[PDB]
RNA sequence: ACAUAGCAUAUCAGAAGGCACACCCGGAGAACUGAAACAUCUUAGUACCCGGAGGAAGAGAAAGAAAAUUCGAUUCCCUUA
RNA sequence: ACCGAUAGUGAACCAGUACCGUGAGGGAAAGGUGAAAAGCACCCCGGAAGGGGAGUGAAAUAGAACCUGAAACCGUGUGCUUACAAGUAGUCAGAGCCCGUUAAUGGGUGAUGGCGUGCCUUUUGUAGAAUGAACCGGCGAGUUACGAUUUGAUGCAAGGUUAAGCAGUAAAUGUGGAGCCGUAGCGAAAGCGAGUCUGAAUAGGGCGUUUAGUAUUUGGUCGUAGACCCGAAACCAGGUGAU
RNA sequence: GAGGGUAGCGGAGAAAUUCCAAUCGAACCUGGAGAUAGCUGGUUCUCUCCGAAAUAGCUUUAGGGCUAGCCUCAAGUGAUGA
RNA sequence: UAACUUGGGAGUCAGAACAUGGGUGAUAAGGUCCGUGUUCGAAAGGGAAACAGCCCAGACCACCAGCUAAGGUCCCAAAAU
RNA sequence: GACAAUGGUAGGAGAGCGUUCUAAGGGCGUUGAAGCAUGAUCGUAAGGACAUGUGGAGCGCUUAGAAGUGAGAAUGCCGGUGUGAGUAGCGAAAGACGGGUGAGAAUCCCGUCCACCGAUUGACUAAGGUUUCCAGAGGAAGGCUCGUCCGCUCUGGGUUAGU
RNA sequence: UAGGCCCAAGCGACUGUUUAUCAAAAACACAGGUCUCUGCUAAACCGUAAGGUGAUGUAUAGGGGCUGACGCCUGCCCGGU
RNA sequence: UCCUAAGGUAGCGAAAUUCCUUGUCGGGUAAGUUCCGACCCGCACGAAAGGCGUAACGAUUUGGGCACUGUCUCAACGAGAGACUCGGUGAAAUCAUAGUACCUGUGAAGAUGCAGGUUACCCGCGACAGGACGGAAAGACCCCGUGGAGCUUUACUGUAGCCUGAUAUUGAAAUUCGGCACAGCUAGCUGUGUUGGCUUUCUAACCCGCACCACUUAUCGUGGUGGGAGACAGUGUCAAGCGGGCAGUUUGACUGGGGCGGUCGCCUCCUAAAAGGUAACGGAGGCGCUCAAAGGUUCCCUCAGAAUGGUUGGAAAUCAUUCAUAGAGUGUAAAGGCAUAAGGGAGCUUGACUGCGAGACCUACAAGUCGAGCAGGGUCGAAAGACGGACUUAGUGAUCCGGUGGUUCCGCAUG
């Protein structure tokens, strides 16, 4: 039976070598300071793809 | 699975879509088009 | 086999990592961390400027030095030259 | 009371039961387990039970797919994935 | 490139039979004389069973418990050795007496000295008075299909590659280019392109560009299947039982 | 003593959790079924090279797990390590 | 003589005693809890009568060869009455 | 010729022997194959040989494949054999003697004497069990001993209804 | 072969039954007492329904609690469920 | 006097109930924690989960006498079965290999095996029970598992049943009481049409375990006839409330073993061993906000106290003079800072901005803070410059899902 990815990843886009994430923590307060509410864009998942690079395969 | 720990992809939130009509161009690049001649055409016949 | 009585504080606060972050010599970059402490235990000097009650931080390149000015008082400096 | 249930004779062989119940079609239909517990979910419309046929049953001759220029009953195999 | 009697169906053998259960239902063991029955006429001890001769046969040391006959284990005379001794049974020195080898710095026995608390699992640690084994045989635990990623191999090179089917020693070879991956990315998307995206910005940033991917296979590991074996009380269907 | 009835989500009980084919806080026999087991026990041939930890963070988590830490081959970078 | 970057494969998350700086305890423990070293775990030998944790020292195998460490030198038992 | 390195668990990395079968090549086998027993031999290990017995018919060696591939532990499974051990136990109780049979007699058969139940160890009927019933013959196995005997084996027989 | 007896307390009134196979009792029943439900296809049960028990019975009779012969007796609270 | 719905009457009472308790006192015995009678000082008796007494009865529980005896001080001997010796037959649990001594000591802290002594020739039968942590059951006690069962309840979610409405089967007639659509008059009434309900009243549906007749000789059943009920019920469909009768289920961890008590995240010290880091149920404290000015800027000023006197006298609420280095103050708890003020006033104003960010520190990850400078628009200032919140460090909560305001974006033939 073929490799059966699961769909959490509709959350992370593959770049050309590694996965981009979309950063946390984002709606239900803000009553929070004010350059950290400018920090809103997104970075690459970090050197835990150790623990999934067998979920999110086929994505490619 | 991090034992019980919510695990990496219940943190991170979601967002996009894709399409219904996503009409993907075959980008054929300039360069490869420097090895034949006469100048005649260039075909959806043909360059396949 | 006695009830024995209630502790009653435990409770420590978690941590905060102080003191010196560079050392005297060494070669620095213009946005990088010399010392920072929760008040005003070493002033500023010429080419570095103060943060938010914390974090002296060096404006340009070059090395840094320590140094006193006053009886007490003690400052940090960056000379670019080389 | 008029006829019908009812009742009495004579013909007929139609049925019932069994099957390898392997495969199929409808009726009815659990839980252990996975989620690291568990109730929506899933194990699964799976196993047991019952009914009817066949050497194959079901589907089937568009109130369809499609969006370009359209081709064309149903079933099954590979890809779409 | 399936097993050869503890394997293979439970069942090679007058098997779902003996046998256990009131019942529904459980459910074994047990193959081989030789080429041919030529299956030991006769003689002897014994009531017989058995036995020694004779006899058949290449072989009865092949005698119907029958080819081959290993170990535990119970026995028979023997070469060395033992009744003043404290012992996880050996090992290393070494006397005396007996035997002569796949002929080599020879084999067996051992009066006396040093040295010394078996094995496995489990543990911070074990001789452990923690567990497990009576002993000897036989059986008995990382496997396969499908995928994903990795190095090692081998074809071809900006290209590599066939699926189902159809022909064909159930021939692994011919055709089939539907598809997949790669040659270009960025953004949620429209769209744009060697660069886009946020952005008022040609400012600054994140991800790219400068080229090696691909098909099959030997390994290591993951996923779905029971997925290293052996073990639970317990749940839900469908029935048999008031002797 | 002879016939008979009541059957598991049930039956019978002068009530004890007693009895139901040497039993029972819910009988037995098949089938789902190789249930699950973060728990014990077991895992078989030989030799070379290198060879740790018993800690940190978070968890219905404390005898379990995931990541970092510590070892191992394979490539690189190569003077950064003592 | 290492170090670091990348990529395959793990195992550990039940530690213990000594030597010292400390909390708790009663300047009690082979106690418990941190720092910091060593050894055992995963290390056999020699000494401490025997004795995982103390003292010397790290076993590739042979030989009926010599120096030495920790501890010792009348006898059991190698060496000075 | 040097030069250094070689304790070791969990675990990681290489090189290896052996077992069963197939493919190809090349052999040994009634002048004695595989297994079985014995031996002082050879390789660094797993292991490889060679003579001699027993054995009566199908095996090796090199290369290369595929796996149901290796045993000492699971209160493992099955089949054998022991230790305990000539030890505990012979499943209530009154027998003694003579004769006979017999190869063999405390145990079987005949006699006298003795004891034992006697609202039962007596005489009958149903329930069950299904040849155990009787005669003749036998001694392997059964009977907690023995055996000539039997409820066991062998051969041949036995049950009659109008009430 | 055929009964030991007396005095005096506690819980049960009694005869009876029970944990086959460790408990025979001070437990359970019992006649009596009392509250409440039930007007006849009765309520209450068994069954899905049809059927049946109650009952071929009719409130001086049925099912359901709680006490346990007889004697003297059963005091106070309707805020709460 | 305070509160409750009321506050325990009768009768018993250190009892099957009395902890302190062998309560004190009287009988019984010389001696009496148990028994008997009384006391009330009822931890915590009490009136149908019944109180107090009761002749008869019990294989009942407790105490005391008499008759009697090997129960005992104190054992002895007789009879029989086994045990023992010989002939017959002949098992079993167990078992790493064994030629198996004792002392003191060491050790996983209780030795047949080890060190040091001491004492013992080889071999069997009859007994005894101190060891071999002897055998027999993968300890029932305790504690663990995100293991199961059975039971309970105002745990959560459901369900068999039961009560009540709507609407169908389901028809006729009347009385009324309405709202709504119109007219006319004095907010309110007449007619006037929709239009619901509400009471009744019939009769063909339906039901009658309702008597008679036929199938038939029959309590079921079918059919007619007469009666009684009657558009209700019974039945389906949808909707509410009842609902431990019955089912699947959850019920945390830390812990000097567990429940009990207390804790669970952030902030600040100390322990912490002069970088950072560093535990314990070790010692001390806080927080789950507050401020339109207590934020930004430009100027200017320096304190709590100690004296010394001066209408009122707090010892001290104002006023001056002098000596005052921070002994005051900083919205909040603590440490580190501050007299260049980062403290106190006075004038203007919103930078408590938008798009960002080289590079660092911390870190498993997610997070977390610090940022020079760049553009657009400003505020204050003469200008140089400062300002992307309060002297720092606390004052908060992933994802998923939903709401509101924009949107050059998609919108499943085309719009
Ligand atoms: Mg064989
Ligand atoms: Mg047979
Ligand atoms: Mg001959
Ligand atoms: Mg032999
Ligand atoms: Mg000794
Ligand atoms: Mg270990
Ligand atoms: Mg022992
Ligand atoms: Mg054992
Ligand atoms: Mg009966
Ligand atoms: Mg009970
Ligand atoms: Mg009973
Ligand atoms: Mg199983
Ligand atoms: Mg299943
Ligand atoms: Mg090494
Ligand atoms: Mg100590
Ligand atoms: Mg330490
Ligand atoms: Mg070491
Ligand atoms: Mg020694
Ligand atoms: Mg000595
Ligand atoms: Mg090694
Ligand atoms: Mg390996
Ligand atoms: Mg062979
Ligand atoms: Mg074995
Ligand atoms: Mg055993
Ligand atoms: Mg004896
Ligand atoms: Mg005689
Ligand atoms: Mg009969
Ligand atoms: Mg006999
Ligand atoms: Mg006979
Ligand atoms: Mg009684
Ligand atoms: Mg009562
Ligand atoms: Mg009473
Ligand atoms: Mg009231
Ligand atoms: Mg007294
Ligand atoms: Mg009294
Ligand atoms: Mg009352
Ligand atoms: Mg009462
Ligand atoms: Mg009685
Ligand atoms: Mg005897
Ligand atoms: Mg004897
Ligand atoms: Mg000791
Ligand atoms: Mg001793
Ligand atoms: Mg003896
Ligand atoms: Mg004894
Ligand atoms: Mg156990
Ligand atoms: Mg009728
Ligand atoms: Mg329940
Ligand atoms: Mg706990
Ligand atoms: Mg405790
Ligand atoms: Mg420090
Ligand atoms: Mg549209
Ligand atoms: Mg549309």
């Amino acid at each position: 039976p073929k490799m059966k990815t699961h769909r959490g990843a509709a959350k992370r886009v593959k770049r050309t070598a590694s996965g981009q994430l979309k950063r946390s923590r984002a709606f239900t307060s803000h009553l929070f300071a004010n350059k950290s509410t400018k920090q809103k864009r997104q970075l690459r998942k970090a050197r835990l793809v150790s623990k999934s690079d067998m979920k999110r395969v086929k994505q490619l | 699975f991090e034992g019980g720990q919510l695990p990496l992809f219940r943190r991170l939130p979601k967002r996009g879509f894709t399409n219904i009509n996503r009409k993907e161009y075959a980008i054929v690049n300039l360069d490869q088009l420097n090895k034949f001649e006469d100048g005649t055409e260039v075909t959806p016949a043909l360059l396949v | 086999k006695k009830g024995v009585s209630s502790t009653k504080n435990g409770r420590d606060s978690e941590s905060k990592r102080l003191g010196a972050k560079r050392a005297d010599g060494q070669f620095v970059t213009g946005g990088s961390i010399l010392y920072r402490q929760r008040g005003t235990k070493i002033y500023p000097g010429e080419n570095v400027g103060r943060g938010g009650d914390d974090t002296l931080f060096a404006k340009i390149d070059g090395v840094v030095k320590f140094e006193r000015k006053g009886r007490d008082k003690k400052q940090v400096s960056v000379y670019a030259v080389a």
